[PDB]
């Protein structure tokens, strides 16, 4: 899914 | 009276350390007999206590059936394992309470149950020498522990260090700055320890204790009873007869006050004015 | 003198239990009015400090000895029934006045 | 306005409030069930009480008097005692610790995905007040018009916004501080940190004037009965 | 009281009242598509009287307060209690011999 | 004092902790403090600028961020001060 | 007739500040205590609204009067002190809301303007009298409460059963003029004040 990987990223931002 | 007030006794009961065996037991007892089904695993906690109880109450009949109970519920439970130790203990099986202990701890070594069931069975045999250096040992591990801090407090009293009582009863408090038993307890302890170098000590946790709890009219005599020894003490100097009188006079005026209410509650004989013609000597 | 952690975190449980339920209240209240834009938002502002005064009046006199100040009475959470408010007022706007 | 297909609200609405509900309910029980006590041994938790009585004895050592606090000190930092100074000493827990911290957010945005897909091409309410134009891309994801207003939204953003609106409905319901959200290692360090920091303390008896601060006031008395 | 309880579903219960005729109304509307764009005052005020009793219920359901200062509930502990030390029980008292072994 | 009674006497390894011996052994950092803040905040507000279509595709990246380093300090600005 | 109004005005709110300061308000500074009873005359006015709607003219009346007495005893259970100071606490926080309740309202919409109707000072008579009817009331939830004996459930039971006098005396005066139906409500309400008077009296062992 595009948008599950675009709102994916930003998890991993967050995480690190 | 239904099983929830019962229910609720029980727990109150519980959360403060009550030693009514034969209430607690009672009322267990009918708890888990009339309404064992009325309430679900709550009662489980309950048939605990109601075995220590029984213990207690020495009524062992009740013991092995909340024993099975458990043991069937809950199987290979370190719990468990040592309410079989105390239930050992009940007849003075110690040797076998001992082994269980022990394969409790080479089974789970972090374990402070095995350490203070085993000392409590030390305790039971007379060993009170062994007893205080098995809780000092043990609390070198588990610095910390107020329970058994306070025991070896009681247990050093009893024996009569009161140098040991006096810091353990230190240290209780560093644990809990806002209970005034304990400031009461040490003002004792430091009071009964030695004189003016302790009476100070006693009469300064003794007001701390009133600060803490105006209620407290045992420490507040003690206060008082310290004051004036201060005071009939030659070494106390002018500026310290002076201060520790003034104190006195203080709490023997709480005093008649405290026991004006006291009279004023009930209604009988004075004895509270036979307590204040004690005070006025 | 000596504030007990367990008395003051009740306090302040009861406190955040009364704001979130009278946050989706009032936000279901809002939906059902029709409540559109800015105007909805004023209503739960009102509706916070209306809380206030409840729980000022649950308090009543003799506060001080439940709170140091009567500030979380007036901020407690706010952002927290911010949401549930807004997320009720969309529920009930949309299963009353869309449909 | 819109006459909005009441079979929308059946299937589409209360669907997802009823799925954010239960799988926040279903997310903090897995947390609740995973976690497992790690072991420790006699030491790691013999040192953390240690440096805990000795904290708390940095906190209120005012209510002990001089000679005690003094002595407390030298036991814990100071070298003729010794204390303080002779006491000291893909993995499968960091993959375990990031499966943990990941299933927190992660197993969120996964639903929303599948919701997206599976509830793709609905209109299922409108927001009561008038959003910005410029995020219509991600509200109305699945709707192909142009000119219809912002505050008409699909179904992924209103399930964001419903699992946004319902921490507070768990910690009201499930209890305080509940796990369905979105959101010592070292002893030597922490031995010297407690060494400078208890060096730096001072001593305070409180007890210095609590007589002379009792002997103002009278003592509570009433309710003996 | 416990009546309070009681209450609070009542205040539901006329807000789900009130959502029935909103709906009805806004039927109506659908039915009228008149410029009203109005809710009837009859309508609107029983759901803010509803609003209103429920929350005050509610105040009454939140609970009661605790005090903070740490000495309120140690007040009545007596020394008889702090000193049993539940886990270091003894059973070598009187209390066994005395009573029914 | 008719009642003065001693019950001192036999004293009786120590318990732990003890001692018996008694021994007689015996602007400004609030700038460095709210500077902190002050040179942290630039630092993530530079990564979500830096973000470019990463932030704009990113909705929560950067309302966390606008709301860990700032936002969250003027929310407890009364804490900031206080502490 | 803004001076009317201000007349009336001085005819209704004067006594109550009157019976605030000659009831000792120091002793406890009810202002938060008439607060708390005027929230609870709100609330029960707003169960009376509702009971009305989900449920010709004495079941509502009766509703009512359930209402308002069981605020009143929730009210008393409240606060604790002297029983003619809580006696005064609820009674004159439910007086005060009854006032600032819809025999104010009229008061300010009404009068001030050009017409003058007798019906703004009878209601600021009547507002005066139901002064001694909310005394009544409180002594009632009084007799209630402090302790059981002496044939008190029998009294109880008959001022409970008193209680909606004023729906009684009104349906007595439909079926049956204006000032004198309001004097007719005066000397009832009085008769019901004596009573429970007498009571009081009767009680205070």
């Amino acid at each position: 899914n595009p948008m599950v990987m675009m709102m994916v990223l930003p998890l991993l931002i967050f995480v690190l | 009276v239904t099983w929830e007030e019962m229910r609720d006794k029980m727990r109150k009961w519980r959360e403060e350390n009550s030693r009514n065996s034969e209430q607690i037991v009672e009322v267990g007892e009918e708890l888990i007999n009339e309404y064992a089904s009325k309430l679900g695993d709550d009662i489980w906690i309950i048939y605990e206590q109601v075995m220590i109880a029984a213990l207690d109450y020495g009524r062992d009949d009740l013991a092995l059936f909340c024993l099975q109970e458990l043991r069937r519920q809950f199987p290979g439970s370190h719990r468990v394992k040592r309410l079989t130790g105390m239930r050992f203990e009940a007849m003075e099986r110690y040797d076998d309470a001992i082994q269980l202990y022990d394969r409790i701890l080479q089974e789970d070594p972090t374990n402070t149950a095995a350490r203070k069931r085993k000392i409590a069975i030390r305790k039971a045999q007379g060993k009170n020498v062994e007893a205080i250096r098995e809780l000092n040992e043990y609390l070198e591990q588990f610095v910390g522990d107020q329970e058994a801090w306070h025991e070896l407090a009681e247990l050093y009293i009893n024996e009569h260090d009161y140098a040991k009582a006096a810091f353990c009863l230190e240290e209780l408090m560093m644990t809990n700055p806002h209970n005034h038993l304990y400031c009461q307890q040490y003002a004792e302890v430091k009071y009964t320890q030695g004189g003016l170098e302790n009476l100070e000590l006693s009469r300064k946790y003794f007001a701390q204790a009133l600060k803490l709890n105006n209620r407290n009219m045992r420490a507040l005599f003690g206060l008082y009873m310290s004051a004036s020894h201060i005071a009939s003490n030659p070494k106390a100097s002018a500026k310290t007869k002076k201060d520790n009188m003034k104190y006195a006079s203080w709490a023997a005026s709480q005093i008649n006050r405290a026991y004006q209410f006291a009279g004023r509650s009930k209604k009988e004989t004075k004895y509270s004015l036979k307590a204040v013609e004690d005070m006025l000597e | 003198p000596f504030i007990s952690e367990a008395a003051v975190r009740g306090n302040a449980a009861v406190l955040d239990y009364c704001r979130t339920s009278v946050s989706a209240l009032s936000g279901a209240t809002a939906g059902i009015l029709g409540l559109t834009g800015l105007y909805g938002f004023i209503f739960y502002l009102l509706a916070s400090v209306l809380l206030s005064l409840l729980l000022i009046l649950k308090a009543g006199r003799r506060w001080n000895k439940y709170f140091k100040s009567r500030r979380p009475l007036f901020t407690g959470g706010l952002i927290g029934g911010l949401f549930t408010y807004v997320l009720f007022w969309t529920f009930l706007y949309g299963m009353v006045h869309v449909y | 306005e819109l006459l909005l297909d009441s079979n929308i609200r059946l299937w589409v609405v209360l669907p997802i409030v009823i799925i954010t509900f239960f799988v926040g309910m279903i997310r903090h029980y897995v947390s609740i069930l995973l976690q497992s006590d790690k072991k420790l041994t006699q030491e790691q938790v013999s040192d953390s009480q240690v440096l805990i009585r000795s904290r708390v004895l940095r906190e209120n050592g005012k209510y002990i008097p001089k000679q005690s606090f003094l002595t407390r000190k030298y036991y814990f930092n100071n070298p003729e005692d010794g204390f303080f100074k002779k006491t000291k000493r893909d993995p499968t827990m960091l993959t375990d610790m990031m499966k943990g911290n990941v299933t927190n957010v992660l197993p969120m945005i996964l639903i929303g995905g599948w919701i997206n897909m599976t509830f793709s091409g609905f209109v299922t309410t409108k927001v009561p007040f008038p959003l910005t134009l410029r995020f219509k891309p991600m509200l109305q994801q699945g709707i192909e018009l142009l000119t219809l207003d912002a505050s008409w939204v699909s179904s992924a953003s209103w399930y964001f916004l419903n699992v946004f609106g319902l921490r507070s409905i768990y910690s009201l319901i499930l209890g305080q501080d509940n796990a369905a959200d979105q959101s010592p290692a070292d002893t030597n360090k922490a031995f010297k940190t407690e060494w400078e920091a208890l060096e730096l303390t001072d001593h305070q008896w409180a007890l210095d004037d609590v007589e002379e601060e009792l002997m103002a006031k009278d003592l509570h008395f009433e309710g003996m009965f | 009281p416990s009546l309070w309880k009681g209450l609070v579903g009542i205040g539901l219960f006329a807000l789900a009242h009130a959502a029935f005729s909103a709906a009805q109304h806004r039927s109506y509307m659908r039915l009228t598509e008149k410029e009203d764009e109005s809710l009837p005052i009859d309508i609107v005020l029983q759901t803010l009287l509803a609003f209103a009793v429920t929350c005050y219920g509610i105040v009454h359901i939140a609970g009661e307060f605790k005090d903070m200062d740490a000495t309120s509930e140690l007040k009545n502990k007596t020394f008889d209690t702090l000193r049993n030390h539940p886990s270091f029980y003894v059973f070598n008292h009187r209390g066994r011999v005395l009573f029914r072994p | 004092f008719k009642w003065a009674i001693e019950l001192s006497g036999p004293g009786g390894l120590y318990p732990v902790g003890y001692l018996d011996k008694q021994v007689p052994d015996t602007e400004k950092r609030c700038w460095d403090i709210a500077l902190g803040p002050l040179k942290q905040i630039p630092m993530n507000l530079f990564i979500m600028y830096m973000a470019g279509n990463t932030i704009s595709i990113f909705p929560t990246m950067m309302v966390c961020m606008m709301a860990w380093r700032p936002i969250q300090a003027l929310m407890a600005i009364s804490a900031t001060f206080k502490m | 007739t803004l001076f009317h109004f201000g007349n009336c005005f001085a005819l209704a709110y004067f006594p109550y500040f009157i019976t605030y300061k000659c009831s000792g308000l120091s002793e406890y500074n009810a202002f938060w205590k008439c607060v708390q009873a005027g929230v609870t005359y709100l609330f029960v006015q707003l169960c009376k609204m509702l009971f009305l709607a989900t449920f010709i003219g004495e079941f509502m009346k009766a509703s009512v009067d359930v209402a308002d007495l069981i605020g009143l005893n929730l009210v008393m259970s409240r606060n604790a002190g002297k029983g003619e100071y809580k006696i005064m606490v609820a009674a004159l926080g439910w007086a005060t809301a009854e006032l600032i309740m819809s025999r104010c309202i009229p008061l300010w919409v009404g009068a001030r303007g050009i017409e003058f109707d007798w019906k703004y000072i009878q209601m600021s008579i009547d507002s005066n009298i139901s002064l001694v009817h909310y005394i009544v009331a409180s002594a009632q939830v009084w007799m209630i409460t402090r302790y059981d004996h002496t044939f008190r459930p029998a009294v109880l039971l008959l001022m409970f059963l008193s209680v909606y006098k004023a729906f009684v005396m009104e349906t007595f005066v439909h079926l049956c003029g204006s000032w004198a139906a309001l004097l007719a409500r005066a000397v009832v309400t009085g008769l019901l004040a004596l009573s429970t008077l007498a009571l009081y009296v009767a009680v205070v062992n």
